[PDB]
């Protein structure tokens, strides 16, 4: 699982510093084991149609 | 690796 | 001239020795100091 440019979000999540919103709290999150598990269980959905 | 907005998470304890 | 190079491992190198610099692992604990201060907040996205 590759991840995007990190300066996408640095740019425009975090444009404002004195400014907080649902996006910016969360883009610092890190996701556990079952999460992983459960993005995986994403991927394996899209890939088998219907 | 750390972020600021973590920061207020742990802090806020 | 006081020179950063656009290599991305050493920017990484000097955000996360400035992370530390101003916020230390150590009295955050004791300290407990307020993560809402100006600077601490700029350094989110200062050398990124």
């Amino acid at each position: 699982y590759i991840a995007p440019n990190p300066r996408i979000s640095s740019i425009t999540l975090t444009q404002r510093i004195t400014t907080t919103g649902p996006f910016a709290i969360l883009t610092g999150s890190t996701p556990t084991a079952q999460q992983l598990n459960d993005v995986r269980k994403i991927y394996l959905a899209l890939m088998f149609p219907g | 690796l750390l972020s600021v907005f973590a920061l207020q998470e742990i802090m806020q304890k | 001239k006081i020179v950063v190079t656009d290599d991305a491992k050493k920017r990484y190198k000097i955000r996360l020795q400035r992370f530390r610099t101003h916020v230390p692992k150590i009295k955050v604990l004791k300290k407990l100091i307020d993560p809402n201060r100006m600077t601490v907040r700029n350094l989110e996205n200062q050398f990124v």
